[PDB]
């Protein structure tokens, strides 16, 4: 890279970060998705 | 960018976030969710228009066979910019 | 290089997956872009073959020049798309040159 | 006979005169490549994709549009034939956009499987492509015209299949575009089947935009409920989720067309959805419980009153399955209060004869007439795949077609005598010169909608009606095995329940007003709580809360559907049977197994446990009912006629109005469609018009 | 109460087996609906059914009769049988 | 046949194989049933399933056929048929450097003679066949299960038995075993439809209806 | 002739106690048995020659990881393809599941003239070409 | 039409007699199996497994069926003489993990959809 430096974006990580497994940083899987199904929320007022 | 539910649990650009009562969160309990803070729809925007005099213009993503397929995008509208349906790349026609 | 994403749900890697370990869901964004919500890649599924970079029209997935990311749990190995997404901005300086070195071969 | 004989590639088959060169190769397996070929539109041989060699003839001939002469050999897979097929594929191709990542129709588009099957490998187009300007064509199709191949099936379709004359050719060359010209939405109940006609993603489902790809769908047949049609459908479903709808072809029901709400409604099955059983706290407010607590508060109820305390009113998406089995456990307490919030007269005959209430002449039976009679109803609404099919005869058979209504759009140019009922007097004597069309008419036929039996005069009209039908079935001049008389029914569930027993309306319910009822799906607001004993015990069982829920005692989820396997029976007596696409969301169950469970907690378990077993029960209560795509012939109406006559009902003045004038009453009618998001943009769209789609 | 409460009667519209039904359908029926005006009479036809004649008592009790190859006399004396006991 | 892209053809191999296979028809039509040759030259003999051992015995020990290394032996089920298990015998002729194909068919229950006699190398085969499909040989020396697990039910490659099976195993430490339970996935396997509604292969048309 | 030695045995085939199948799944079942729709997006008709047997829709749920969806249910992605309804009728019997038949839905031969697009006094001329 | 080829047995009475000569062998192998694998159960339970294992096809009158159900658990019979099976394969007839399902209407409409 001293001679070739990579083509610089600003997306791309300005610090490098190394494996976090095992650590408190660590990465922790979960679905991206909302939620599919809405439910009936009754109503608060109490009728009758 | 990265937002913040009521929670503080930060909402990712899918729009995903548990809820107060839900019990997944606690997956999250000494460890840490991983969001990307780079939000492509904010950066996108940030993009120039590009003015262009002809009706029709042909956008391949920038790099040749490293971009995405070449597609032709239609510049008569008048009342809105024609959009790449790869790339979100916008594009007006000089001065109509 | 504008920071947008390479990826519009086109499902061609989900299609050729041999392991079937991709998962996609997308929706119009709210700008109205073709956009997955869901890039899921169990990567103890997978099996490192290279398809999916084959089958993308647009360059949006990729196998990495990593080979150092063993991890202490099984939960760690089960890529959502915030994970996925993070790898590319991470390697991208890596991962650009060398398909500048071998796009000419593809 | 006159058959003549043709060969196909050297095998000799035997076609009727006027047979076309494309339908030849049908008759021995072969399908020819088509763009613009529809068989249920006006062949317009202009995509030259079909083009097939004929033996000893120098030029080749649009398969689609050419009539085959006696002793022809059509050679389908000559050089010839294959290299006219590559040449026109080429030029398809050479101005369409490289859009298949981005295009909604890419897996199952024939421009994609045509190219791999008939075309070539590359390209030699080293020029630049044409593009054109998206349009906006309301809120359901998606239009990139990029992608149109200039097919005009939408063109076609729109004029004679829908009746409306709004999509054209503007322009020439190669520069013709399809389109309105100006801004305009072609908002239509039959809108979206130019999605399907469309064989390339030019036009496309908006809701469905994006969210999946043909190939990882689950397909399941089913039936949909959102009118008495019974318009066949796929559900596809991907991972435990409803995608979209499509039609299934049925020649005899449906075509291979659907409504707008079918096709598009389903998304609000995945709102205001019923998912926990709920109950009362003490402060008079619902809260979710278990299902054995929310039954043995029911049970405990039903063991304490009986006779004419407890009653039910049976909703518009009911199966047959859930009304017979509480039919069975409220005839279990004495109970024949049995309702429906569809009314329909009880004088005469009643419900006792079938043909009192079905659609005797059948769907495909309007292809026969020669003229039809509309009684106060709006068809093109209440019916939109029985209307396509009077267009249709009424454009190749060149039907007559009369209304006594008020004057609705229905597509085609149709003989308004009135709107008042008296009319139906006066044809029934002489004084109406329409009568005598009846008369000299050798396949008569009418037709009475369900609506205008809503009035308090519907007897009346149903009494009127019939007795025009019996001044032409009886008078010699109509053929003896041709029905005459027809009621159209607007609710999925109505013709199962008048089957069962049920009793038509809420009548039964006004002048016996229980201590408890069960609203099962009842959502139309024809019973509420200023009707009704103080402190009356109401159970709703359903999957919407739209009207009932919020009203309700005891709340009993149920499924909708597409989440159960169950029986519908259509306006003209067809049974059909839904299948299981998605189980219900959460703790909802099957609706005939609640008031199963509820029968075993009360002490008084229904005789049957599995869903084999509940329709045996339906079996013996009304045959016909597990006769599934099968329509049983109703007779007797003599009968009907003699028993309708002992009462003299009068017809109110006012005149017969369908509730649904305009297509903004058309988009909301039950639970399902008022909880779509996709519904409540189509009215929006065509109240207030239309005052960003790329990919 | 121990009444009557629904009458089905079940047959075939082409079966020589049903004939005497269709009989008693064709001439007797209007009269034993006038007799019975708050009565329902259920007539469910289908295609290649045994004959037969439901009865539901009170609280759900159902009782079937064979109408098979009845004459248009048996027919009417099996009504009779049901609309008089009223067990 | 100077066309880079397609296969070139051979027809001197085709019309020996074809000449063979009346010889081997001629020879024995007490259960010869049919015989084709491939348009990639190879020679299939369908027979009666009496006559496996006949069948194969003539075509090892015969002069002209020498047919002494069985390449393979395996089964083919297709729900469509009355038997709907089809045994695929490969022979090798190291001699006349050629190789035959020899098919039969059985159903569940009907036995099928074992070719142990001829070939040795068929006694692990027809373990396999019994094992994964529930073809039964009459008269093998030990016919056991090869493949599965001790206890195995079901025949897996059978069309009708599903991809995952009925049961999975797992470690329970109450009874500090390995214990089987019925089959529940995390992730379904997503069933794609990927046949395009427009034929390829116009020559391979079967007759309407 | 045959010289195996055959035996009689005249009983309807049953395998449901040999094929290895739990009883839940062979009672509780029911097959499918149709010949599938053309998909309405395209006209290909190639996909509508085979009959087909699949069995009723089981519950699938979302898995609290990540969202996937989950089954408990074996035969979920079971699609057997057979030549005729008699074959199919026949497998489901011979395996003790319970079948319904849907019959064969063909489109009806159509009268397509395109000399009507242009009549004299018919409503079949078109307004557009 | 019913002439078909025997796997052994060309009857019922001949059927039958391998079926109970198998009964014999398995009742007489419990016991060897309780002490080889150091099962914990006692004979009585064993036996009783085998037990109710024939009498699940005790309504089968087909004597080729019959044959391969024989011949199968002849079988199993070989795998646990011979020590081929492990603790975990005998006790795998038991279902000592498994929650007992629930068999009537109600439980089932509580907990689920399947029938
Ligand atoms: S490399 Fe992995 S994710 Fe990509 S196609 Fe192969 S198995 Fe699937
Ligand atoms: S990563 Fe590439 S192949 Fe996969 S869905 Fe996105 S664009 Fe298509
Ligand atoms: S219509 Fe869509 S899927 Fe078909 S060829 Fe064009 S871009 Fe591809
Ligand atoms: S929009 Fe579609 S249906 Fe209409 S002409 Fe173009 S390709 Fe044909
Ligand atoms: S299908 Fe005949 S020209 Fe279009
Ligand atoms: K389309
Ligand atoms: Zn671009």
């Amino acid at each position: 890279p001293t001679v070739k430096p990579p083509t610089a974006r600003k997306f791309i990580w300005t610090n490098h970060k190394f494996n976090l497994s095992g650590t408190p940083q660590q990465y922790v899987p979960y679905s991206t998705t909302r939620k599919k199904i809405q439910e009936w929320v009754p109503p608060s007022t109490p009728y009758k | 960018g990265v937002r913040t539910s009521p929670t503080g649990e930060k909402v990712t650009h899918t729009g995903q976030v548990y809820d107060d009562g839900d019990y997944r969160k606690v997956r999250f309990v000494g460890r840490q969710k991983e969001v990307n803070e780079n939000f492509a729809i904010d950066l996108i925007a940030e993009q120039p228009v590009s003015q262009v005099g002809s009706r029709v213009i042909s956008c391949d993503g920038g790099g040749g066979a490293l971009g995405h397929p070449r597609v032709y995008i239609n510049l008569d509208k008048e009342t809105k910019t024609g959009t790449c349906g790869y790339c979100g790349l916008q594009f007006r026609q000089q001065h109509h | 290089p504008s920071g947008e994403e390479r990826c519009i749900a086109c499902k061609l890697c989900e299609a050729v997956c041999p392991a079937q370990a991709i998962t996609i869901e997308a929706e119009p964004r709210a700008d109205g872009s073709r956009r997955t919500t869901r890039y899921d890649i169990d990567m103890t599924k997978c099996i490192y073959c290279g398809f999916c970079q084959e089958a993308c029209p647009v360059d949006a997935i990729v196998e990495g020049p990593n080979f150092e990311f063993s991890t202490e749990t099984h939960e760690e190995l089960l890529y959502n798309k915030e994970k996925l997404l993070n790898n590319g901005d991470k390697w991208e300086a890596e991962i650009a040159a060398n398909i500048q070195a071998d796009y000419l071969y593809r | 006979s006159n058959l003549i004989e043709v060969f196909v590639d050297g095998q000799s088959v035997m076609v009727e005169p006027g047979t076309t060169v494309l339908q030849a190769c049908e008759k021995v397996g072969m399908q020819i490549p088509r763009f613009c070929y529809h068989e249920r539109l006006s062949v317009a041989g202009n995509c030259r994709m079909c083009l097939v060699e004929i033996e000893k003839a120098p030029k080749v001939v649009a398969a689609c549009a050419m009539p085959v002469m006696k002793g022809w050999n059509i050679l389908t897979n000559s050089e010839k034939t294959k290299k006219a097929r590559e040449g026109v594929m080429e030029f398809l191709l050479a101005n369409h956009p490289l859009d298949c990542p981005i295009c909604d129709q890419g897996g199952e588009c024939d421009l994609q499987d045509q190219s791999m099957m008939f075309g070539s490998d590359r390209s030699r187009f080293l020029e630049g492509k044409r593009a054109v300007e998206d349009k906006n064509i309301g809120p359901l199709v998606k239009t990139i015209m990029t992608r149109c191949i200039q097919c005009t099936r939408c063109i076609r379709f729109a004029s004679e299949i829908a009746g409306v004359d709004d999509l054209g050719t503007t322009g020439r060359g190669n520069d013709m575009q399809v389109g309105t010209y100006i801004e305009k939405m072609f908002m239509s109940e039959l809108s979206g089947n130019i999605i399907d006609i469309c064989p390339v993603g030019a036009l496309t489902s908006k809701p469905y935009a994006f969210t999946a790809r043909p190939w990882e769908t689950r397909k399941t047949e089913s039936i949909d409920v959102m009118d008495a049609v019974g318009s066949n459908i796929v559900v596809s479903t991907r991972t435990g989720e409803v995608m979209r709808i499509l039609p299934r072809m049925h020649e005899d029901i449906n075509e291979e067309w659907i409504s707008d709400k079918t096709r598009f409604a389903y998304d609000g099955l995945k709102r205001q959805r019923l998912t926990e059983p709920m109950v009362r706290n003490e402060k008079g407010l619902l809260t979710h419980t278990t299902w054995e607590d929310a039954l043995s508060r029911v049970a405990g109820m039903l063991q304490s009153f009986q006779g004419n305390d407890v009653a039910a009113i049976a909703g518009g998406l009911v199966d047959a399955e859930a009304l017979i089995a509480l039919k069975d456990l409220l005839n279990r307490v004495d109970s024949d209060t049995l309702c429906t919030e569809e009314v329909f007269p009880t004088a005469g005959a009643g419900t006792d004869l079938r043909s009192n209430y079905l659609l005797n002449t059948t769907i495909a039976g309007v292809e026969e007439a020669d003229v039809v009679l509309l009684v106060g109803t709006n068809p093109r609404f209440e019916a939109p795949l029985f209307n396509a099919r009077i267009r249709k005869s009424w454009l190749h058979n060149d039907l007559k077609v009369a209304l006594i209504g008020s004057p609705v759009d229905l597509t085609y140019r149709y003989d308004h005598l009135g709107d008042s009922p008296k009319i139906l007097q006066d044809i029934a004597s002489g004084s109406h010169p329409f009568s005598q069309v009846l008369q000299e008419a050798k396949k008569p036929m009418v037709i009475l909608g369900s609506s205008a039996l809503q009035r308090n005069d519907g007897a009346a009209i149903l009494a009127a009606v019939s007795n025009i039908a019996q001044k032409i079935r009886t008078s010699s001049g109509v053929t003896g095995d041709w029905k005459v008389m027809n009621i159209l029914h607007r609710i999925a569930s109505q013709v199962a329940a008048l089957d069962l027993g049920y009793k038509p309306g809420v009548e039964a319910i006004q002048k016996n007003p229980p201590k408890m009822l069960f609203l099962l799906g009842a959502d139309g607001g024809c019973i509420t709580r200023q009707d009704l004993p103080k402190d009356c015990f109401i159970v709703y069982q359903g999957h919407h809360g739209d009207v009932g829920a919020p009203i309700a005692d005891v709340i009993l989820p149920g499924a909708a559907y597409t989440e159960k396997s169950a029986t519908y029976v259509n306006t003209e007596g067809r049974a059909q049977q839904t299948k299981v696409a998605v189980t219900p969301p959460g703790l909802a169950r099957e609706d005939w197994k609640i008031i199963r469970a509820l029968s075993e907690i009360a002490g008084m378990t229904l005789p049957y446990d599995t869903l084999d077993q509940v329709r045996n029960r339906l079996e013996e209560v009304s045959p016909n009912l597990v006769r599934y795509d099968d329509v049983e012939g109703a007779n007797y109406f003599q009968q009907a006629s003699e028993l309708s006559k002992l009462v003299n009902q009068q017809l109110l003045a006012d005149p017969l109005v369908p509730p649904q004038l305009t297509i903004k009453d058309f988009y909301m009618t039950d639970s399902i469609s008022r909880a779509s998001q996709t519904m409540a943009k189509c009215v929006k769209a065509v109240t207030e018009g239309a005052h960003p789609s790329i990919c | 109460k121990l009444g009557l409460r629904e009458i089905r009667i079940h047959l075939c519209q082409r079966s020589p087996g049903s004939q005497g039904v269709r009989d008693f359908i064709e001439k007797r029926y209007v009269e034993l609906k006038k007799a019975n005006p708050d009565l329902p009479i259920l007539i469910r036809e289908c295609s290649d059914v045994q004959p037969k004649l439901w009865a539901r008592y009170a609280f759900g009790q159902e009782k079937n009769v064979s109408l098979n190859n009845f004459s248009a006399d048996q027919v009417t004396r099996a009504l009779e049988n049901v609309l008089s006991s009223k067990a | 046949d100077t066309r880079p892209t397609v296969r070139p053809r051979n027809d001197v191999a085709h019309k020996q194989l074809s000449a063979f296979g009346e010889y081997v028809a001629e020879i024995l039509p007490k259960y010869v049933q049919q015989v084709q040759v491939s348009c990639f030259n190879e020679l299939e003999i369908c027979i009666h399933p009496d006559g496996v051992i006949p069948v194969l015995t003539f075509l090892r020990d015969h002069s002209n056929a020498q047919f002494k290394s069985l390449a393979d032996l395996t089964a083919v089920d297709i729900p469509t048929r009355q038997n709907r298990f089809e045994i695929v015998y490969n022979l090798l002729s190291l001699r006349f450097n050629s190789r035959i194909r020899v098919k039969t068919y059985t159903d569940e229950l009907t036995p099928i003679e074992s070719s142990v006699p001829v070939y040795k190398a068929a006694n692990w085969y027809e373990r396999e066949i019994w094992d994964m499909f529930g073809v039964f040989f009459a008269n093998h020396p030990d016919l056991r299960r090869i493949l599965t697990d001790y206890g195995f039910e079901g025949h897996p490659f059978r069309k009708d038995f599903p991809l995952s099976g009925y049961v999975e195993l797992r470690y329970d430490d109450e009874v500090k075993r390995v214990v089987a339970e019925p089959v529940e996935l995390a992730q379904e396997f997503r069933k794609f439809d990927l046949n395009s509604p427009w034929e390829a292969f116009p020559a391979y048309r079967q007759p309407p209806e | 002739t045959r010289d195996t030695q055959l035996i009689t045995v005249d009983e309807k085939l049953d395998i449901t106690t040999i094929t290895g199948v739990p009883e839940e799944h062979i009672k509780t079942r029911k097959a499918r048995i149709f010949v599938p729709a053309r998909n309405n997006m395209q006209s290909g008709v190639n996909n509508t020659k085979k009959w087909k047997m699949e069995f009723d829709t089981r519950e699938r749920w979302e898995n609290p990881l990540m969202g996937w969806a989950s089954t408990a249910d074996p035969l979920s992605n079971l699609v057997l393809t057979f030549s005729t309804k008699e074959d199919a009728v026949a497998f489901a019997e011979k395996n003790g599941w319970s079948y319904d038949v849907e019959e064969r839905k063909v489109p009806k031969p159509k009268s397509k003239s395109y000399g009507a697009n242009f009549s004299w006094n018919k409503r079949t001329r078109v307004s557009t070409k | 039409s019913t002439s078909v080829k025997p796997i052994f047995s060309r009857d019922m009475n001949e059927a039958k007699r391998r079926v109970r000569e198998l009964y014999r062998a398995w009742y007489r192998e419990v016991p060897n199996t309780v002490h080889l694998f150091q099962l914990d159960i006692s004979v009585k339970q064993g036996r009783d497994k085998v037990r109710e294992m024939f009498k699940k096809n005790a309504h089968i009158t087909d004597p080729r069926v019959v044959d391969l159900l024989v011949i199968k658990g002849k079988m199993e019979l070989e795998e646990t003489i011979k020590v081929w099976k492990q603790r975990t394969h005998v006790m795998r007839f038991f279902h000592e993990t498994e929650a007992p399902r629930p068999k009537d209407f109600l439980s089932k409409f509580y907990v689920g959809h399947d029938p």
